[PDB]
């Protein structure tokens, strides 16, 4: 029956320790704050600490003081930020803050840089590098390779357990012999699929 | 986010971040903060990568009874089916057991699912790259 | 869904569809059969549409008191803005009175939403274009 | 105070006549057929007449037999169809079916067809055409220009209030003449951008 004023407090802390909502955009979210309290607590919620109000965002949003909730549905990087419930009785005014996190995925091939590798000329016996730089959601698979001996294609140098970001992005050739000359390519491969730029080595005597 | 640097996992079930403890165990926590949840992906071949902590050098494997531990060497065990679902979250296959779906999962609570005990229809296999700090 | 065929417009709010009654009235209708809410759009410049009515020739107008009409022909209360927010809905701003934000917008209930009335909080204004049949 | 036996019925008839549910890829969608009766009716959803299990779709859904809902978050096209609550007691069972329609939508400049116009050929005096086909989200504007007198650009034909598909996608040069020799452009514009492809109209003598 009847219980005493005072007041509020938080009715179920299981539903409120997730902390971070970090969901893709276009997903809905819903922060609780499940209160108690007599007289029946007031539910109030600012977006990084300022008043939220409904035209603040497309679509608006739903309060369900009933629930304790705030539910926002097709959410966009705009709302990226703290969401703070304050919950008060003329006894007290408790809070918690969430902290929503909207990303942004990119489901493609990787993204070669524009114009890189870039050909290059050297004097038979100088040194050249080849440079490669990737762009990838999925965990790429990126390796160096010649067209050559004309069977096809070899590898040069190839992205590993444990090779570093460095060592890939720059493929060096050094003391370069006229068998050097020829097509360098950047091959680099996700889930999604594959992609490659190619490069000239021009050698040249003296 | 790039895939480059080092990154978070999140897991979608209770928003607990994949952590490899320095005993050799697997969980998640919430502290963003916790050096246990940094990974440095890398790959062998297309979809298939590595996940490793940078903090004590130990990779993620799961062994034969779909138990998730920190490895100290890349072993075939250590390998994982990299899937992105356009659902906009990453699922992480045991390329061992990839017959039976054993997926890398999070309960609730924070503690590891079992391969066994996981399937496609549950959050707890669902994961957010994240990066280190304020995103 | 491409621009050509005529198209149903769908109010995120009470999932009507946009309709223009035979007497020059407008409402929402959830009848996917009903014949008043087949409407060709089309357009004279960039990102400017006129929506009209297949079945009875009336085009949609908005007057300055903010209410919406079907009229018979196309005049400058006809033009509506398009919209597409990525948000993946579309809104349309009467053209004539955009300065002030007036929106086509339908209630829960199925009846109009007065230019006035509305503004970017709300799901009345959402809409979503459907084909007129299965999908 | 405590009811009466009996056989199932719809408590709130207000939140279930919205039966399309059409949303966006992405978003979250609840259906809800809040039941009564005693004893406690049970609830369960059919997807397209059939068991709707967990694994049947990637991230499972909740059920609310506390809210008489069902929620999937995350909707793709592979849900699309005919949900189905089954409510019932041991004195009968009601039901109500959703139909959920998901939405992709291509935020993108008007897309022309491949090689499309096409370069034509003919005698002076001949007949030609060039055909426009465009794909498109946002309602475009659509015309047809000519690169000419050398100042640059002269509208041959453009879309209007009530121009038909017909008409736009086809450019008519009737006789043609030696000044109708040049480039001609089918240019497509949208509110995310605009496209253009062109075609050369080689003049013959003869």
């Amino acid at each position: 029956t009847l219980e005493p004023e005072g007041a509020p407090y938080w009715t179920n802390t299981e539903k409120m320790e997730k902390r971070l909502h970090a969901v893709p955009a276009a997903n809905t979210v819903k922060f609780r704050c499940p209160a108690g309290g007599n007289p029946m607590p007031t539910m109030r919620w600012l977006k990084n600490g300022k008043e939220f109000k409904q035209e603040h965002r497309i679509g608006g949003y739903k309060v369900r003081n009933q629930h304790w909730s705030l539910i926002m549905e097709s959410v966009v990087p705009s709302d990226k930020g703290n969401y703070t419930c304050v919950v008060e009785n003329e006894y007290g005014s408790i809070n918690h803050t969430y902290h929503l996190d909207v990303v942004e995925r990119s489901p493609h091939r990787p993204i070669l840089q524009a114009g890189l590798p870039a050909n290059a000329s050297t004097v038979v016996g100088g040194d050249v590098e080849f440079v490669c730089k990737v762009y990838s959601d999925a965990q790429p698979h990126i390796q160096w390779i010649k067209h050559v001996e004309k069977p096809y294609l070899k590898v040069l140098k190839a992205a590993g357990v444990n090779t570093t970001d460095k060592e890939i992005e720059v493929l060096y050739i050094r003391n370069v012999t006229f068998e050097d000359a020829g097509e360098y390519t950047c091959l680099a491969g996700n889930s999604i699929g594959i992609s490659f730029h190619s490069a000239w080595l021009t050698v040249l005597p003296a | 986010g790039n895939y480059k640097k080092p990154k978070l996992l999140y897991c979608s079930n209770g928003g607990h971040f994949l952590r490899i403890l320095p005993d050799g165990t697997v969980d998640g926590t919430r502290d963003r903060s916790d050096q246990h949840i940094q990974l440095q992906l890398s790959a062998e071949s297309v979809g298939e990568v590595y996940i490793k902590s940078t903090e004590t050098g130990q990779y993620l494997a799961m062994d034969t009874d779909g138990l998730l531990y920190g490895s100290q060497t890349p072993n075939e065990e250590c390998l994982f089916l990299e899937r992105l679902e356009e659902n906009h979250y990453n699922t992480y296959i045991s390329k061992k057991h990839a017959e039976k779906n054993w997926f890398v999962g999070l309960k609730k609570n924070g503690s590891c699912k079992r391969g066994p005990r996981t399937h496609y229809g549950q959050k707890a296999i669902l994961f957010l790259p994240l990066p280190v700090s304020s995103d």
